[PDB]
């Protein structure tokens, strides 16, 4: 098989071999071992053949696979491997390197394959193996398809062992006016064919003969034998009868624009609905022609024609003959004045490229399935509440949802995250950006899934992790700024409702902890809401959507969440102790994302992104907002008091057990808050200082950041060397961002003593290890565990303190190398 | 050199033209079309 790479010079032979092997695979009287061998051969061939050469096999599979019968299992695996291997050849605008780029026909076939498999699976009865095989194939095809691909031959009607079944045209009658048109079109076809035989050097002769080179039937119409003339017409009569059979109408009332003199048909334009008519009519011709070959094969007793595949599947060049000559017939109808009526076709012909995008269609289907999911989840809740013993009528829908849509959503929005976050001004991905409609639809999907899973983690059972992962991915893929600034009121209300419900649930959890609906709320919160809310806040902060998203009602809900979490953090319960890390991370992300300096309420008047500025004083009265921003909720101390308390604890040398709230919640919140407002406060790099600039809404400075870093280092040093401290890694991760603003004096004041203590401890432990190795038998065997534990705690301390040192060194190394520094040299020694 | 001391000097890298008594000569891709013999291994064109 590997030798088949680069065989494009024998593409016809390779295609014939592939088709023959596939036909053998679909073989009766074949033992299981023989079928396995054939399938292995086919997969090996497709693993190495170039993607451009598998187009015809793909065309066959487009028809065969969507049936999803027993024979469809191997093609599913083949397509999965093929698209996983060659996703670049289809997705990237440049295509796969050295392999070219896909064609529009190949993309159309891929889209047809995806939607056929999707619909068949959606309507199929559940089967474990079928679903397991099919889901990866759908994921691979979706990943290969470009999100913004638009099908040139889009079809809203979407009509429909190949059985070509043309419409019955012989039965339908032919009007006399259409008979007149039949005569005129017969004359025109006579003229065009006469031009052609003049090209061939044939003229009117007595009898047909290749050597004689004269066609007897070619002659003037008046002298043309009447018997041959309706033989000439009959294809046209059959065509028109078929048109009438489809309820297509033509009325000559209005008018529109031997020697061969056929009027040129190319000059006259052709409408797009007319083009679709021609495509359908050529489809019927292909049906009749395939029916003729089907009768031939039936007479033979078997066999399959190579071109028995559907007309739409046939690429452009193969369609060309029938398409063009149907164009000719319809055009002549036009010059005779026969403009055919559309009806269903013309009210189907609508929409735009945005609505034709593959991602648009996929998201629309996902939203419809979200509605279905809401319905069957309500039904499942009802049956659980009463009539516990019964069989759900939505078993198939439940299984399809859980075992297809969730993995599919996860994979698809992992792959195409950057496409949905891109904007016309700034493009993040390789190419293309989601439209406003697509962004709104993905926002609606996220909100609907969150509402679905709310207070139902137990109900979802083993699928709750999948739902939560999908929510994570959707949040990471959400573009909230565009949706909030310019989006439908319904989508905006959905997002606002999500935030309000999150705040309410967190308040309920907080009050319950302070002291089974309680259990339901607790499990839901800690399992789905806090992680998903943390991810959403982190995404907002990373993409700087805070100023545009968290405003007005969202701002009020964020206030409630923030200070309810802060109030909870003060209590002392085993459950609170277990929950503090997650609450601290959520508060850190919320503080990074908030657009209002909630720790500096005295400067709020200068904040443009504040509810007390955006909403008039008459407003905020229909809401329950208090008169002054200070009273939003006062339990959170101001920045000065917070820093004073942190410094006091650090100097007093308290251990972790004496301030679990501070270390786990307050310090991460400050570490996320101070960097955010340093850029917007004084001392920041001013882009607008030359122009009129309002006073900053914050007083944060490098002094504040340096003081916080010093206090954090002092706290770590105070807790150095204790038996158990799992909070050190979290504190180091949270404090890493503030290191960039540290002052040079920190090296001598804090870092040198700390690393000195660590070095002294390491020296002591290695000395003890040497003494142990000097010892023997039980003396060495016991105490090895003791020095093991000492090394473990030393490694914990080193990993707590070294990331901060690494950031400090990265920021200050240039200065040290430029100017020799004895303190830096001492640090190097340690 | 503006950043050689900060990175490269201690790592042991040497400036490209450190011990050259004359500036390094340079060539550039001139976009003036010129006639050249057809290569004997041109992928697309063959002359017999």
């Amino acid at each position: 098989a590997p030798l088949f790479a680069g065989t494009e010079h024998r593409a016809i032979m390779v295609d014939s071999m592939l088709h023959t092997v596939y036909r053998l695979s679909r073989g009766r009287s074949l033992t299981k071992a023989q079928r396995d061998v054939i399938e292995d051969c086919l997969m090996a061939l497709c693993r190495y053949i170039r993607p451009s050469m598998l187009q015809h096999l793909l065309r066959r599979l487009v028809f065969d696979v969507p049936i999803l019968n027993e024979f469809a299992k191997m093609p599913l695996k083949l397509l999965t491997n093929h698209y996983e291997r060659c996703w670049k050849y289809y997705c990237l605008p440049t295509g796969w390197a050295n392999f070219g780029v896909t064609s529009e026909e190949e993309l159309h076939l891929t889209r047809k394959l995806f939607w056929g498999i999707f619909d068949s699976l959606a309507h199929k009865k559940y089967d474990q193996e079928l679903y397991r095989i099919a889901m990866p194939c759908l994921c691979a095809i979706a990943g290969a398809l470009p999100p913004d691909y638009v099908d040139a031959s889009y079809s809203s009607k979407t009509e429909k062992n190949f059985d070509p079944r043309p419409v019955e045209t012989l039965n339908v009658i032919i009007p006399e006016k259409l008979d007149s048109f039949i005569n005129k079109f017969a004359e025109y076809t006579h003229e065009k064919w006469a031009f052609d035989k003049i090209q061939n050097n044939w003229s009117y002769g007595e009898n047909i003969d290749e050597e004689l080179k004269t066609h007897p039937m070619l002659r003037p119409y008046k002298t043309f034998s009447e018997k041959d003339k309706e033989i000439y017409r009959w294809p046209i009569k059959e065509s028109l009868k078929a048109m009438i059979a489809w309820e297509w109408t033509v009325e000559k009332a209005r008018e529109g624009e031997y020697n061969p003199q056929p009027p040129d048909l190319s000059v006259v334009t052709l409408s797009r609905e007319l083009q679709a008519m021609a495509e359908q009519l050529a489809e019927n011709y292909h049906n009749t022609w395939g029916r003729k070959k089907k009768q031939e094969l039936e007479a033979k007793g078997g066999g399959s024609h190579p071109l028995l595949v559907p007309y739409d599947t046939l690429t452009a060049k193969e369609k060309a003959r029938d398409r063009e000559k149907a164009q000719e017939l319809l055009k002549f109808l036009q010059m005779n004045g026969y403009a055919v009526t559309r009806g269903l076709k013309d009210m189907e012909l609508d929409t735009s490229s945005i609505e034709k995008r593959f991602a648009f269609g996929f998201l629309q289907q996902l939203l419809r399935w979200m509605d279905i999911s809401q319905e069957f989840i309500a039904h499942l809740e009802a049956v659980v509440s009463s009539g516990r013993v019964e069989k759900s009528p939505h078993e198939q829908e439940i299984k399809f949802f859980a075992k297809i849509l969730l993995p599919l959503i996860n994979q698809y929005f992992t792959n195409h995250c950057l496409y949905f976050l891109s904007t016309p001004a700034k493009v993040l991905g390789s190419g293309g950006h989601a439209s406003n409609k697509e962004k709104e639809m993905i926002t609606s999907l996220f909100c609907k899934l969150a509402a679905l899973v709310r207070h139902r983690v137990s109900l979802f059972g083993t699928d709750a992790p999948a739902v939560v992962n999908c929510l994570h991915i959707l949040a990471r893929s959400l573009d909230a700024r565009t949706v909030m600034k310019s989006g439908p009121e319904i989508v905006k209300a959905g997002l606002r409702s999500f935030f309000e419900s999150a705040s309410e649930d967190i308040e309920k959890m907080v009050e319950n902890l302070r002291l089974k609906g309680v259990g339901q709320n607790l499990t839901y919160t800690t399992v789905a809401l806090l992680p998903v809310l943390t991810t959403l806040f982190q995404h907002i902060a990373q993409h700087q959507f805070g100023d545009d998203v968290i405003l007005d009602d969202v701002q009020v809900s964020c206030y409630r969440t923030l200070c309810s979490i802060y109030s909870l953090g003060t209590t002392r319960n085993p459950y609170v102790e277990k929950l503090r890390p997650a609450l601290g991370e959520c508060l850190a992300r919320l503080a990074a994302a908030m657009p209002v300096a909630f720790l500096e309420p005295e400067l709020n008047e200068y904040n443009a992104c504040s509810v007390y500025t955006t909403k008039s004083p008459r407003e905020r009265a229909i809401l329950g907002l208090p008169n002054s921003v200070e009273e939003m909720c006062p339990d959170i101390p101001v920045l000065e008091r917070l820093m004073a308390e942190i410094g006091g604890l650090a100097e007093s040398g308290a251990r972790y057990t004496e301030m679990p709230h501070v270390i786990e919640i307050t310090l991460p919140m400050l570490c996320s808050y101070l960097p955010r407002w340093w850029e917007r406060g004084p001392e920041a790099p001013p882009p607008a200082l030359p122009a009129g600039a309002p006073p900053p809404c914050t007083a944060v400075t490098s002094d504040h950041l340096n003081s916080l870093l010093g206090n954090i280092l002092r706290i770590i040093v105070n807790n150095l060397g204790i038996d158990e401290a799992s909070w050190m890694k979290r504190l180091a991760v949270f404090a890493q961002p503030i290191v960039s603003r540290a002052r040079p004096e920190l090296l001598r004041s804090h870092f040198i003593p700390t690393i000195g203590r660590l070095r002294k401890r390491a020296g002591k432990v290695v000395a003890e290890e040497e003494q142990l190795r000097l010892e023997a038998k039980a003396e060495a065997e016991e105490g090895e565990l003791l020095v093991r534990d000492e090394f473990s705690v030393l490694c914990r301390d080193l990993y707590a303190l070294y990331p901060l040192l690494i950031r400090y060194v990265d920021n200050n190394r240039a200065h040290w190398l430029t100017e020799p520094n004895p303190n830096a040299e001492e640090l190097f020694r340690m | 050199l503006r950043f050689f001391a900060i990175c490269g000097l201690q790592e042991g890298f040497e400036p490209f033209a450190i011990n050259m008594q004359r500036p390094v000569t340079t060539w550039f891709s001139k976009s003036l079309p010129q006639f050249e013999p057809v290569p004997l291994e041109h992928p697309h064109y063959e002359v017999a």
